[PDB]
């Protein structure tokens, strides 16, 4: 009835190691421009500038 | 001022008076003191140094110099083991044989075995 | 493996470095000073910093690729004897003995602990702990710095800590056995 | 009651659960003081049979002696550190 | 709600107890001595039989900050004991009352203060000894320092600044490198815990890193020779129970630290440097055993002999034998009943009588003080290591462990025999004998509570004395536990 | 559980309005309404963080 | 348990307040002044209250009581150290002496008492036993012996095989 406890305690542990472990690993994770930058507007892309514009200017 | 390791102590002494070190044992037993054990007055500055100058420091034989009984010592010392070292020259033999032992010297009583015969055997 | 130093070289590099940074910090007391200073005062009332920037330099250098290319390895023991060199040359502005024995011995102490975590103030990148590889090993593998495992080679043990003391290559239960 | 509890090893084990480490870390400690109160048998009986024999102890129990003389290096409290941080054979 | 309402009830019984008497010290007392009888309830639960941690439990954990925790998921800060644990415990508990009756009269000014910060002490020593993370071990390692500094400063002689800084400063100094050790393991590990940490190795290049930031902290604490420099002189500036407790229990808290901390994680480390703690633990006997001849101050004695009884204790502890650890912890344990004892001696019974604590005053204590003189002897011969005191089987079995890892050096160690008796009776007989000193006038006799205090603390050493096997039931696994053998 | 938040964080509040009656050279029991006010205040701030932690351990379930 | 009474203690206070300060009511090196104070010291001797009055009553009868008590103590233990009074008896109780004797001493005695019957349960005489048994479990047939040679009997297969299983447990090694 103490080996049992002592079990419990850790499986307990280890499963804040795995948990600790886990949440370092994502943060390096790399994550999309939705998400780290504006959700709206998810395009990187331009068009800015658009008065006096000349096609061909778009690429 | 006296000893060595009391003038080792001069320069670190700051506004301390600095008095002669003297043995509190060959103070002269007849004046009368505050404390006649310690032969010590009430207010007497107390030395560089002190508990080697102290009625509870060795005993400080004052009849040989020390250089001296040195010598004394070591002379007994080696007169003694150089006596000793010659005369293990001149002895007389002994008239007996060193006795003998049955059963091959005992080996077997005194544990033994037939390969340990000479570890473990007398003279036969 | 190594490559042996160029003694003469860094070492008249280094003191154009001294010599320069004497210079600029002679301007600077000048110019941060009071009292009646001229264009002339800048090597009379120097406080003979350029010999501080001179001597530092050029024998710290000196030290440092001497004492590198007789022991023929790069290590932080190079900086304690370098460190010691300048502590020298710093201590001996106190026309001191004890003094300068103090100078040496820490001096050298101090630029021996800094150059065994690296000698580098900033980090390196390959070396620290979040760009290298951690944790488990996954499969059996050699273990790596910075990384656990549950079992350990018994043939390391015995090469890097000894055949001595209570350790052995066979545990002494079965070094005896029956059979 | 004597109770006797089992043994397990050190090397079928999984480490990550802590159940079975624990019993074969109790184990094998359990196990060296069972060898170790053999040696202290034999020492009895040594004792036993100088205090019998008399002058001849020497040959008497020769083997006793030798016995115990060699038990004595190997038959102590070793650890079970040095056995679980080191694997033989690999 | 029933434990809430036991906090509910106890503290307004003691605003109660605050309201109508002036003092605490009364509830005190009875709140330790309640300890004892807790502490040893709990040691007839306890499980001889197996090496588990058998009472734990939680504090502060996520799903409950405040209390008890069952959960899947454990990051708070654990606690629990084993038989080796435990031992240090009860010499822990049985001295708390003692220091909080060691002053029962001596502090008139502020007493509410001195006493709640003396129990407050007492109590972080205790849970010293439950901890199981690194960083739980190592919070209330540094509890004290606080309580400590202002004990020191308030009370104490003329010279309690110095004391008190040099208390915070090397105390501290160590400790902060001991952290930087801590940090390396538990980003390594990412788990700072008492019971896995054996399992995990670590390479032998980066063992060789973290084991010196534990062990110059463990040279700070037990006071090893290049830093054993606070310990005289926060003993000698100390009041009464600050340095009863400091010499009775810190130093030995750091003996369990060598223990728990770095023999099961660092041990291919720790074969490595056995001969640097050999040299540091030889030239701590007998070079602070051989200081102790030229002292003019009386409370600084015995503070010097608790270093070198010190350095005796910790290479039986690195001795990689069975006799060494268990000759550690019954030196640890006797030392920490007979050297309170002692500076009882010196602090109670001859500083509040006339308040200068310089040797060349004190002559012929016998002729005016019978029973004093009994006890400066009998306390004198219990400390050098004449046996039937548990001083000497911790002593006898530290040798013979630190014999055993290498010969040579046990063979200067066991000169230190020699070397603390010469100190300690060229004191006893200055202090015993001679024609009744003519500067100090007659005082009383040793009182009740002063005599009460010294024959518990006496058959606590005679019981271990004369029989060791006593306390055999709790280590039996802990001896077995720190060796590495292969 | 909610329960011995709820009540330490009202010993929080306690010991917030004991100290500050104690600066105060006050006795301790001199304004006892002010022990529920305070004790309600610092228990309201122990219920906001216990419902944030509830609610960010439920975000957590819900990435399986 | 007890009670007090609070007219009689603010009629001590009233006699306290004509009284002169404890260093003064002693210090002149008989019966006109100091008869008047071993009484007070008799009344410091008496106890007034007992545990129920204390929880459930106020703290201005508290804090009046506390300076009672201080002046009453002063006046005992000065009155003491200069000359009931006067009087000289061995029968007395010190503060510590009712929860050390009586509750330090038995709870030490009792940690004296589990330590040495708690030792009964050892490894040494469990291991002992052990080893008995795998002898026992082995070769029954000693069983079949008379008394005074089982033991015996047993100890001739002590030295005769090792019955460890060490090497069983090591089965990495070979
Ligand atoms: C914080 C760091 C703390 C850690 C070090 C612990 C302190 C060590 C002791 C300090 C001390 O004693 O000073 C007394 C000394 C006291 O001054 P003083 O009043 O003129 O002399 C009275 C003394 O009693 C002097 O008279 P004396 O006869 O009694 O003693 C002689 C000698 C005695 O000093 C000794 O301790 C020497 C004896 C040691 C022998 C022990 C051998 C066995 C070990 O005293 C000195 O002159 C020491 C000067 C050396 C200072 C070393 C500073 C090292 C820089 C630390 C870098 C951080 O301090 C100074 O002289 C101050 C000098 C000015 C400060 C210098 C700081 C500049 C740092 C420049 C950078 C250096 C390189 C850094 C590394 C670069 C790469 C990263
Ligand atoms: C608590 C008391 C105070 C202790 C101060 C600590 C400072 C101790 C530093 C030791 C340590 C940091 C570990 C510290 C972590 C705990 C920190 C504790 C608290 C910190 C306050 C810095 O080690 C430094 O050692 C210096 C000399 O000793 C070197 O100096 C320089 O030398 C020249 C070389 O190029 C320079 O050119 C020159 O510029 C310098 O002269 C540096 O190279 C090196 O970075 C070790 O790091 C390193 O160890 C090596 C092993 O060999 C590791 O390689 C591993 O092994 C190999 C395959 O087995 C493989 O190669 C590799 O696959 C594997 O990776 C590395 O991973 C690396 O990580
Ligand atoms: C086969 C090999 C055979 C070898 C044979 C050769 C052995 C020679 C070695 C002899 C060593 C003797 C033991 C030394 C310690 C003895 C201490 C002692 O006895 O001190 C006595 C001293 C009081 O004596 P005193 O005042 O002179 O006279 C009193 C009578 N009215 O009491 C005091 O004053 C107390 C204060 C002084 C205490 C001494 C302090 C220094 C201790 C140094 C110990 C050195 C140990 C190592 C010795 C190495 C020898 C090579
Ligand atoms: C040609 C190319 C080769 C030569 C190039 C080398 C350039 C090195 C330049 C360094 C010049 C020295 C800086 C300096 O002038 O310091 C002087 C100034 C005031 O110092 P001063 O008044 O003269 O002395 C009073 C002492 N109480 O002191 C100051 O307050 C200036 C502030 C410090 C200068 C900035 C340096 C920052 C780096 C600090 C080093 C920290 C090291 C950490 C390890
Ligand atoms: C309370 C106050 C606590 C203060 C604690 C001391 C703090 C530090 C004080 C100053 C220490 C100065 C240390 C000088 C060491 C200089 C050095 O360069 O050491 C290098 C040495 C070799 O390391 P490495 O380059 O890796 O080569 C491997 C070869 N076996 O690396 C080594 O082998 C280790 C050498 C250092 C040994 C310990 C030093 C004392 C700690
Ligand atoms: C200021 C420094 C920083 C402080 C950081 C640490 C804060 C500590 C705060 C003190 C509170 C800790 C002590 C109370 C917690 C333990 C209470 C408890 O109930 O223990 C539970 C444990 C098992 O109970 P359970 O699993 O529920 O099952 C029961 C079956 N009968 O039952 C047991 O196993 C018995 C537990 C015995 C605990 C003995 C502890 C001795 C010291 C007690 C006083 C501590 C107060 C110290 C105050 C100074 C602050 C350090
Ligand atoms: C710098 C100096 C810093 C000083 C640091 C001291 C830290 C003190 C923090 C105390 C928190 C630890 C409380 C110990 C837990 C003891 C306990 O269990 O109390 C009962 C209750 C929770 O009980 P429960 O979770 O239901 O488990 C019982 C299962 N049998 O627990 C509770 O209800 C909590 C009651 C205590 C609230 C105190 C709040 C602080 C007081 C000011
Ligand atoms: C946990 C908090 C709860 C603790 C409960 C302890 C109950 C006992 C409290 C107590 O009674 O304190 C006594 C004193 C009260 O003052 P008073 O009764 O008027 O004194 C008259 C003397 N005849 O109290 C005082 O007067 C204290 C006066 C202030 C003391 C200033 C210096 C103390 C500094 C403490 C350092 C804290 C640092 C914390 C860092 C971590 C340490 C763990
Ligand atoms: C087995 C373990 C043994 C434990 C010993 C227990 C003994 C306890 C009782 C010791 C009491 C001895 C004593 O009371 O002697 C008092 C003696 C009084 O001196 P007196 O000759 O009467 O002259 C008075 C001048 N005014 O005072 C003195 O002069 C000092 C001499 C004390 C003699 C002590 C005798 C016992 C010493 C045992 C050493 C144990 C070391 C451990
Ligand atoms: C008609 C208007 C006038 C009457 C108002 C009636 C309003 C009804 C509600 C009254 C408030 C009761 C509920 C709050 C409890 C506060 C009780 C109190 O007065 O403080 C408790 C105590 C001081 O109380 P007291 O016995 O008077 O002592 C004063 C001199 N020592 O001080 C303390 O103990 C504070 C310590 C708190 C720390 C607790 C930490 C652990 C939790
Ligand atoms: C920040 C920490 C704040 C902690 C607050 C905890 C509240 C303590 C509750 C204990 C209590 O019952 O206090 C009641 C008591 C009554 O106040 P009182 O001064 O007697 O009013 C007299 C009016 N004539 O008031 C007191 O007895 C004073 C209680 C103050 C406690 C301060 C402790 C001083 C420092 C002790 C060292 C720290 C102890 C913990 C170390 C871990």
């Amino acid at each position: 009835d103490i080996l049992n406890e002592e079990a419990k305690i850790v499986q307990a542990l280890n499963n804040q190691r795995e948990l600790t472990i886990k949440m370092h690993e994502l943060k390096r994770e790399e994550k999309d421009y939705a998400h780290s930058y504006s959700p709206l507007f998810s395009d990187p892309v331009p068009q800015g500038g658009s008065i006096g514009k000349a096609p061909g200017s778009s690429r | 001022i006296r000893a060595s390791f009391d003038k080792a102590e001069e320069p670190m002494l700051g506004d301390y008076p600095d008095i002669d070190p003297f043995p509190a044992q060959l103070k002269n037993p007849y004046k009368k003191y505050d404390d006649q054990q310690d032969r010590r007055n009430l207010e007497e500055p107390l030395s560089v140094n002190d508990d080697l100058y102290d009625m509870w420091s060795p005993d400080r034989f004052t009849h040989f110099k020390n250089q001296d009984a040195l010598k004394y010592f070591i002379g007994f010392l080696t007169i003694f083991f150089g006596a000793s070292y010659v005369a293990t020259y001149f002895v007389p033999e002994k008239a007996a044989i060193p006795r003998e032992f049955p059963y091959e010297g005992l080996w077997k009583e005194s544990g033994g075995t037939e390969k340990s015969k000479a570890f473990f055997g007398q003279r036969s | 493996h190594f490559h042996p130093y160029n003694t003469l070289g860094l070492a008249t590099q280094s003191a154009m470095v001294g010599l320069g940074a004497g210079v600029v910090a002679a301007a600077a007391r000048n110019s941060l000073a009071t009292g009646p200073r001229n264009i002339l005062t800048t090597f009379s009332k120097s406080g003979g910093v350029v010999t501080i920037f001179t001597g530092a330099s050029i024998a710290y250098v000196f030290t440092y690729c001497s004492a590198a290319n007789l022991r023929e390895r790069k290590d932080g023991w190079n900086h304690m004897w370098a460190g010691a060199a300048t502590g020298a040359v710093l201590g001996a502005r106190t026309k001191l003995v004890p003094a300068f024995i103090g100078w040496t011995v820490l001096c050298g102490a101090a630029c021996g602990l800094f150059g065994w975590t690296g000698a580098r103030f900033n980090a390196d990148r390959k070396a620290s702990l979040e760009q290298s590889p951690k944790g488990f090993v996954q499969e059996d593998a050699h273990q790596t710095f910075w990384e656990v495992v549950h079992r350990r080679p018994l043939s390391l043990t015995v090469e890097q800590l000894g055949e001595g003391r209570g350790i052995n290559a066979v545990p002494i239960a079965t070094a005896t056995e029956a059979p | 009651e004597h109770q006797r509890p089992e043994l397990v090893s050190f090397d079928d084990i999984n480490y990550n659960d802590h159940k079975k480490v624990r019993e074969a870390q109790e184990s094998y400690t359990r196990e060296q003081f069972i060898r170790l109160e053999a040696l202290k048998t034999v020492r009895k009986a040594l004792e036993k049979c100088y205090e019998e024999s008399g002058p001849n102890h020497f040959e008497d129990c020769k083997n006793l002696a030798e016995q115990y003389l060699d038990m004595l290096p190997t038959h102590r409290l070793q650890g079970y550190l040095g056995y679980q941080r080191n694997d033989p054979s690999k | 709600m029933f434990l809430t309402s036991i906090l509910l009830s106890s503290l307004y019984l003691f605003n109660r107890i605050l309201a109508w008497q002036g003092n605490v010290k009364h509830f005190y007392l009875f709140a330790s001595n309640l300890l004892l009888l807790f502490i040893v309830v709990l040691y007839i639960n306890f499980n001889t039989f197996s090496n588990s941690f058998q009472f734990n439990f939680e504090l502060f954990n996520s799903l409950n900050p405040f209390g008890l925790s069952n959960s899947d998921i454990s990051n708070g800060l654990l606690f629990g004991i084993d038989g080796l644990s435990l031992t240090f415990i009860l010499l822990t508990v049985l001295l708390i009352p003692l220091t909080l009756l060691g002053n029962w009269y001596n502090i008139n000014f502020n007493s509410n203060l001195y006493y709640t910060l003396v129990l407050a002490i007492g109590l972080v020593i205790l849970l010293n000894f439950w901890a199981l993370d690194y960083i739980s071990f190592y919070i209330l390692f540094e509890a004290t320092l606080p309580l400590l500094f202002i004990l020191i400063h308030i009370y104490g002689s003329s010279d309690s600044e110095r004391a008190s800084f040099y208390v915070l400063m090397f105390t501290l100094s160590g400790s902060l490198f001991m952290l930087l050790s801590i940090v390396v393991i538990s980003i390594v590990l990412n788990t700072t815990n008492f019971i896995n940490h054996n399992l995990f190795v670590l390479s032998l290049d980066l063992q060789t890193i973290i084991w010196l930031g534990l062990f110059i902290a463990i040279m700070v604490k037990t006071p090893l020779f290049p830093i054993h420099v606070w310990l005289p002189v926060v003993h000698s500036e100390s009041p009464l129970a600050g340095s009863m407790i400091l010499a009775g229990l810190i130093l030995k808290l750091a003996l369990y630290a060598i223990l728990r901390l770095l023999l099961p994680l660092l041990c291919e480390a720790q074969i490595l440097y056995t001969p640097m703690i050999y040299i540091i633990s030889l030239l701590t006997i007998i070079l602070t055993s051989l200081a102790t001849l030229r002292q003019i101050d009386l409370k600084v004695i015995i503070a010097y002999s608790s270093i070198s009884h010190m350095g005796i204790a910790i290479l039986g502890v690195c001795s990689n034998t069975s006799l060494g650890i268990y000759g550690s912890i019954v030196l640890g344990v006797a030392h920490g009943f007979v050297s309170p004892a002692l500076f009882l001696i010196v602090g109670g019974i001859l500083y509040d009588r006339y308040h200068i604590r310089i040797v060349n005053y004190y002559k012929g204590l016998t002729t005016y003080m019978p029973q004093l003189a009994t006890y400066i002897i009998i306390l004198s011969f219990a400390n050098i290591g004449t046996p039937l005191t548990g001083n000497f089987t911790g002593e006898f079995l530290s040798l013979q462990g630190g014999f055993i890892r290498n010969p040579i050096i046990g063979g200067i160690s066991c000169i230190s025999v020699l070397l603390a008796a010469i100190y300690q009776l060229k004191l006893t007989n200055k202090l015993t004998g001679g024609i009744s000193s003519i500067y100090m006038h007659r005082t009383n006799d040793v009182t009740i509570r002063e005599k009460f205090i010294m024959n518990i603390l006496i058959i606590s050493t005679l019981i271990i004395g004369i029989c060791p096997q006593i306390m055999y039931n709790l280590l039996y696994w802990t001896v077995n536990n720190y060796i590495y053998i292969i | 559980a909610l329960f011995t938040s709820l009540v330490g964080a009202s010993g929080l509040g306690f010991a917030t309005k004991f100290l500050s009656n104690k600066i105060r050279l006050k006795p301790a029991g001199y304004y006892p309404l002010g022990y529920v006010f305070s004790g309600v205040a610092w228990a309201g701030l122990g219920l906001v963080l216990h419902n944030v932690h509830q609610h960010s351990l439920e975000v957590l379930e819900k990435k399986k | 348990l007890r009670a007090y009474n609070e007219e009689k203690e603010l009629a001590l206070k009233q006699r306290l307040s004509q009284l002169p300060p404890p260093g003064k009511a002693f210090v002149t090196a008989k019966e006109a002044e100091l008869a008047e104070l071993a009484e007070i010291a008799a009344l410091y001797k008496t106890d007034r209250v007992g545990i129920l009055d204390i929880l459930l009553l106020g703290n201005k009868h508290a804090r009046l009581y506390r300076d009672n008590t201080a002046l009453l103590k002063d006046y005992y233990y000065n009155g003491r150290r200069i000359l009931w009074e006067i009087k000289r008896e061995g029968a007395e109780k010190e503060d510590w002496v009712n929860q050390m004797y009586f509750l330090y001493a038995p709870s030490l005695i009792l940690l004296l008492i589990v330590m040495v019957y708690k030792s009964r349960e050892d490894i040494t005489f469990w291991a002992k036993k052990e080893l008995d048994q795998r002898v026992l479990d082995k070769h029954p047939e000693i069983n079949d012996a008379p008394e005074n040679e089982r033991d015996a009997l047993i100890v001739e297969r002590i030295i005769a095989g090792d019955y460890d299983k060490l090497a069983s447990l090591q089965k990495k090694a070979t």
